[PDB]
């Protein structure tokens, strides 16, 4: 469970309130000075000189404001403390001890770096080390992306920077479906307008009816004009007092830092399109532009000091490829319950290899040599540029059993367009758990910075010079080579595959008579990935042919060119046409919701700098609300040293260019950090300790002042527009799981908080892997989504979820709601020691008397229908009583999603007999009315719904195999919803499948 | 010759089961399934080439068969058979092997002895029992495998910062004596042995504390070394039941064999 800091100090949590410092000065003289835990450097460096004078040779020392201390932190860094405002206890130290120096270099670069570290999870330092080019070119070479942002934000001060601060927070159309706009009075939408008035903040509230589309200018309008109602103004004595209050007021949202800053309808603001949805009453708050741009202070960006300061093609290479393996070191191995260990190799291209695999012969482990040249059936020049060799050390040991014991990836072309060559060294990494293929090649190449694990060398073929791959000069006129080298029935066919999902079956004969009609198929773009897959790419000729197709194709849109950055498609050309689709098709809205999987193809990208990144970079630099989340999935999955450089990096320019947005999640970030330190604490060692012991270190840890100060008043890390003022301690606790999660309930600081949510709780948990109920919880918000705009009004509640680290993050409470064993436990025994099935209709009824029954009803039986065809699809069904969840509302929605991931090493989906209760409003026979007839018709319109968008979510499962999860380590995986959704039969194949398995739902029917 | 009691065909198999049983296998072997689709009469032969997978269709027409639009054969038998003999380059040049290899349904049959009901209600018990215990060990070794994992860096990385901290506090020393020496020079004609000694008594307590931290990094180093070994121990013994784990769950699969001698799953059953 390591950390960045586990305390204060190395091995301890927190400073007595008086410690030693071991103070090193300019002269040779050791001074231990008695300082408080809390005393600022400016104070240490004042009482030490004072101090000094008691001691030996203070002839030589200079006068204190000359000097600064330099010591070492807990993370190994010789850290230089320019920040003298800093106390000592914040310092994190690895021993208490002080060096005075003379400062060097440039101030404010240094106590920046320091910043960022804090941020990202390690000293910036660290980089500048590192003796690969690939890295330091990165650093200096995406800076001017950096530049492009900060100056386009710039541009149109302050309203181009309160727009990156709160962007608009909209819809992706404005073109809002019916069954939103029914809810609309005659195509109108009531508002309630709010303003404070100074001598006690006391409000006042002006409630206007306007037409959905207004824009928010346009509301300003319509509110001074209704207050101006009776102060008999001329037509132009109305229009001059309108653009006053136009251009000197903007719109927030009353209880959370949302505005309205740009000219959307207001129906396209998703807090409004969903008070129509909900039928909830928007309450807005006029506020002055001025007060706005006042909490917007000036930031810039300053380039940092690293920014500034033949050969022949392959395809001349007249010779077969071939790698020499010469040995390896470290292996692991028991010397007499395994036989002989080998080297097993592969040329892939994605996931395809190029020619069949090769192996070393078969080796005593007590000597791991081999010496041998291997040789694979390519020719050099038709290795394609995204080339990756793929390579193991292998046991085996009576029918043979071979296992991989450590892999490793390598490109054959490094990110200069280059040939390697020469003798080369990579550390492998281990096999993870699960996979048993002898090769990884969907692991990401380089070599394992981990020391002492196994080291392999190898051997590349030197061709008297530097290769590089040919510039796409030749490459086209190689086409023109090779090519010289309508139709009816065949239209029908290809238009035939393109419907197909991205894991359909794609026999040698369709995927050739692709090739062949290739030309044709930019009639029809959405089958480019399918074509891609065609190309025979250890074929010259073919790529070649191929790179002027992509180079004319009609864009395609988001949903369809993201397939095109998983896994199966690691040539840079097809990669930049993808990022050029999403880059002019892919909405700040949609990029927000796929962000988790944008992040993660990151993985597959051969090289640091490429154009994925640089786009991603561009957006989170552009709208903070983006980046936001673009920081911590990045920062969640630092400690994966697979990655940690790549999103380091990357971490470093957005953090060197986001603006004062940084001190902001340095807040967050310091106050995560005191949560998992706490949660160890209570994890390791009192373990052992009552729950009220442990809520007594709880109750007394939270009341120190060190840490109301670091977990009160800062935003919510699960939505920066949320911000979380005081701790309600009286409402804080530890949770009965084992892993004991924190429930913690913050006050909202909002003016009007009352009209949001005045108080606002969240869990903390440390120890369980989050990222599994992120994806599910992200899933259903995206199936909500489809079903809302095909008009079905299924109602799921995707609450907040976030990773934050190795098995830690935040989930968000959702308030008056209960389990279903809770709400049984309400009631009493039936039958004999068996819970009554009518408890939940009664409980239900109870919390919904009068009129606003059949609302409870219909909401329960809509979320219900939806959550049974999610559950089902995705494997998610069985479910127990206490992970399903109710709304007094009536709103039902499941929970711990991990946790049965986990639990598992049958029904199709829990429409248990107190659900069809509820849903047929307490009849006999409930199975045969007509307000069952109507849900299973529900959920059938539900099931083929995501059937008709089935390609999508295989996309997004795809996007993900190269997390980590167990659950995403191969396309086999995937495979499941490919069954669930039935997508090799047809639609009532499909239909009539999902009738079976509902009838079986219902435990007999 | 009859397809349905054919070596090569084994009927409603999944694709995911067939690329498990095509893994790192070589060039020519073979499998044929009704196809994906689950239409009937509509098969699809898979064969490795290349270290792939490749699919083809088997069109059916007329009671003919084939894989081409010109249509011949009269069974698959007929057409599988024609391509065990001589190479399908006939069909496309771009690939030119034999139905080499065929992997079949009812052979790799380790059941040897007097098949009594046993060999299922007791032996297959047996074994799940022996494959669940060494998956419980496995899980075990991986759990503290990366434990021991992490708390070794935690470790290399407080070295490296004794590192630095010696590093700093050895310059000091350097620095003691360079700023020092001409002072005690001068002291020591003055004859000032007052003076002289309190330089000294400071430098005795800074290369005390040296000492100090020195031994704390080596009774560090230390624990590393250990928990090194220690874990390299955990990894080859991981390296060690990995196999013998795939070996007795294949085992495990396949005495599902007589299981499917009574094909409806009651002598499975009742062991659940
Ligand atoms: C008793 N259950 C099973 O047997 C089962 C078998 N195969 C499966 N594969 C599967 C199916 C659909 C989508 C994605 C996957 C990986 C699943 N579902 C998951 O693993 C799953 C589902 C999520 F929504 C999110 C995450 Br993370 C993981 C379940």
């Amino acid at each position: 469970p390591p950390r960045p800091s586990s305390g204060e100090l190395w091995g301890i949590h927190l400073m007595p309130p008086r410690i030693l410092v071991e103070c090193l000065l300019p002269n040779g003289m050791i001074v231990t000075l008695e300082c408080l835990r809390e005393a600022t450097l400016i104070t240490i460096k004042h009482e030490l000189f004072k101090e000094a004078r008691k001691y030996p040779l203070h002839q030589l020392l200079q006068d204190e404001s000359s000097y600064i201390f330099v010591s070492v932190t807990q993370e190994a860094e010789r850290e230089e403390f320019f920040d003298e405002t800093r106390r000592l206890c914040d310092l994190r130290l690895f021993q208490p001890f002080l060096k005075v120096i003379e400062p060097v270099g440039n101030r404010e670069e240094k106590i920046l770096n320091r910043e960022i570290g804090f941020a990202i999870g390690m000293p910036v330092c660290e980089f500048d080390m590192v003796k690969d080019p690939e890295v330091q070119d990165f650093r200096r070479n995406i800076l001017n992306v950096c530049k492009e942002a900060v100056d386009l934000r710039d541009l149109n001060s302050p309203h181009s920077r309160a727009m990156y601060v709160y962007p608009p927070n909209v819809e992706s159309s404005p073109e809002l479906p019916k069954h939103i706009y029914n809810k609309l009075d005659k195509g109108q939408i009531i508002v309630v307008i709010w303003v404070i008035v100074s001598p006690n903040n006391d409000k006042q509230k002006y409630t206007l009816k306007i037409n959905h589309d207004c824009v928010p200018e346009q509301v300003i309008a319509e509110a001074i004009r209704k207050k101006t109602r009776s102060m008999l103004l001329s037509s132009e004595q109305l229009k001059l007092c309108v653009l006053e209050y136009q251009g000197k007021y903007i719109l927030k949202v009353c209880g959370c830092d949302e505005y309205f800053l740009e000219k959307y309808p207001l129906s396209q603001y998703k807090y409004i399109r969903s008070c129509i949805m909900l039928g909830r009453m928007p309450n807005l708050m006029l506020m002055a532009k001025e007060s706005l741009y006042s909490q917007l202070p000036m930031d810039c960006f300053t380039m940092p000091s690293y920014s500034r300061r033949s050969t022949k093609s392959l395809w001349v290479i007249n010779s077969a490829l071939r790698i020499k393996i010469l040995c390896a070191t470290y292996v692991n191995v028991n010397i007499r319950d395994i036989d002989k260990i080998y080297v097993r190799t592969g040329i892939y291209h994605g996931g395809e290899p190029l020619c069949d695999n090769v192996n070393t012969q078969r080796v005593p482990c007590s000597n791991p040599r081999w010496n041998e040249w291997l040789n694979y059936d390519i020719y050099i020049p038709d290795l394609p540029r995204a080339a990756r060799l793929c390579l193991s050390i292998c046991s085996v040991k009576a029918k043979e059993e071979h296992c991989p014991l450590a892999w490793g990836n390598i490109n054959l072309f490094d990110y200069t367009d280059t040939l390697v060559s020469g003798k080369m060294a990579l550390n492998l990494w281990p096999v993870p758990h699960g996979l048993e293929d002898l090769l990884n090649p969907i692991g990401v190449t380089g070599s394992n910075p981990n020391k002492e694990t196994p080291c392999l060398e190898l051997e590349f073929d030197w061709f008297s010079s530097v290769v590089k791959f040919p510039d796409m000069s030749v490459i086209e006129e190689h086409a023109n080579w090779s090519v010289s080298r309508l139709r009816e029935n065949d239209k029908e066919q290809l238009k035939a595959i393109s419907t197909r999902d991205p894991l359909s079956e794609i026999t040698e004969q369709e995927k050739d008579f692709l090739w062949s009609h290739r030309h044709y198929c930019v009639t029809i773009p959405e089958i480019l990935p399918k074509l891609l897959l065609s190309v025979k790419w250890n074929s010259r000729d073919e790529v070649a042919q191929m790179y002027c197709l992509v180079k004319d194709w009609p864009p395609i849109k988001p949903e369809q060119a993201m397939e095109l950055l998983d896994c199966n498609y690691p040539d840079p050309m097809v990669r930049g046409f993808a990022v050029r689709c999403l880059e002019k098709y892919l909405t700040d809205d949609k990029l927000s919701q796929y962000l988790i999987q944008l992040v993660q193809v990151l993985k597959y990208e051969q090289y640091l700098d490429n154009l994925l990144v640089r786009f991603l970079l561009k957006k989170a630099l552009t709208n903070q609300r983006i980046g936001h989340f673009f920081f911590w999935h990045l920062k969640s999955e630092m400690h994966n040293k697979t990655v940690s450089q790549r999103f380091g990096l990357l971490l470093e320019s957005y953090c060197r260019a986001c603006g004062m947005y940084l001190k902001h999640l340095n807040r967050q970030v310091e106050a995560m950090e005191k949560l998992i330190n706490l949660t160890d604490i209570l994890k390791q060692e009192k373990k052992d300790e009552t729950q009220k012991v442990q809520m007594k270190f709880l109750v007394e840890q939270m009341r120190r002042p060190d840490f109301m100060d670091a977990l009160q008043g800062f935003l919510s890390p699960l939505n920066p527009a949320h911000q979380l003022g005081n701790l309600r301690l009286e409402e804080c606790r530890i949770m009965s799981s084992a892993k004991r999660p924190l429930w913690l309930n913050w006050e909202n600081p909002d003016i009007m908080s009352e009209l949001l949510f005045q108080n606002n709780e969240i869990i903390f948990k440390n120890g369980d892997d989050l990222r599994q109920d992120m994806l599910t919880l992200q899933i259903i918000r995206i199936m909500e989504n489809i079903w809302q705009n095909q008009g079905l009004d299924l109602r799921m509640l995707p609450y907040g979820c976030l990773s934050i680290g190795d098995c830690v993050g935040l989930i968000e409470v959702v308030r008056n709601s209960h389990t279903i064993m809770q709400i049984q436990c309400k009631g009493g025994l039936k039958g004999a020691l068996q819970f009554n099935s009518h408890t939940l209709h009664q409980w239900l009824k109870d919390k919904n008397k009068g009129e606003i029954y059949d609302a409870a009803i219909d909401l329960f039986t809509r979320s219900c229908a939806g959550y049974c065809v999610a559950t089902f699809i995705l494997g998610i069904g069985d479910r127990h009583n206490s992970n399903i969840m109710v709304k007094d509302d009536g709103q039902l929605f499941h929970i711990d999603f991990g946790h049965f991931l986990d639990h598992k090493k049958r029904v199709p989906f829990v429409l248990t007999q107190d659900f069809l209760i509820v849903i047929s409003k307490g009849a006999q026979e409930c199975t045969k009315t007509r307000e069952f007839e109507r849900f299973q018709e529900m959920c059938y319109k539900a099931y083929l719904a995501i059937r008709q968008h089935a390609n999508l979510f295989i996309n997004l499962f795809s996007m993900m195999l190269g997390s980590g999860m167990p659950e995403l380590q191969s396309f086999d995986d995937i495979a499941y919803i490919r069954k669930t959704l039935a997508l090799d039969k047809t639609e009532q194949e499909a239909l009539e499948y999902f009738m079976k398995q509902m009838n079986d739902a219902r435990h007999g029917g | 010759m009859s397809l349905q009691d054919a070596e090569w065909y084994w009927g409603d198999i999944s694709r995911e089961e067939v690329n498990e049983k095509l893994r790192d296998t070589a060039d020519g072997t073979f499998l044929v399934r009704d196809a994906s689709t689950k239409m009937h009469g509509d098969y699809t032969l898979t064969l490795r080439k290349g270290g792939n997978n490749k699919l083809i269709k088997i069109f059916h027409r007329d009671g003919k068969y084939g894989f081409s639009d010109p249509l011949t054969f009269s069974s698959v038998v007929e057409l599988i058979n024609h391509y065990r003999n001589e190479s399908l380059a006939q069909y496309n040049p771009k690939l030119d092997v034999k139905l080499l290899y065929p992997v079949s349904k009812y052979q790799q049959d380790q059941v040897v002895k007097e098949d009594n009901i046993e060999a299922v209600g007791k032996k297959l018990h047996e074994y799940n029992t022996q494959f669940q215990e060494k998956s419980r060990e496995y899980d075990r070794l991986y759990e503290e495998y990366t434990r021991t994992s992490q708390e070794i860096q935690m470790k290399r990385t407080a070295i490296e910062a004794f590192n630095e901290t010696i590093k700093i506090f050895e310059e000091q020393c350097q620095t003691q004596e360079r700023y020092s020496k001409e002072y005690i020079e001068k002291f020591k004609r003055e004859g000032n042995e007052k003076e002289i000694q309190r330089i000294m008594h400071n430098y005795d307590k800074l290369k005390s504390r040296i000492s100090e931290i020195i031994d704390s990094r080596r009774r560090l180093e230390e624990d590393l070394k250990k928990q090194a070994a220690e874990y390299r121990e955990i990894d080859k013994r991981m390296n060690s039941i990995k196999p013998d784990l795939i070996q007795l769950r294949k085992t495990r699969d396949q005495y599902l064999m007589w299981l499917t001698q009574k094909g409806v799953r009651q002598k499975k059953l009742n062991e659940w």
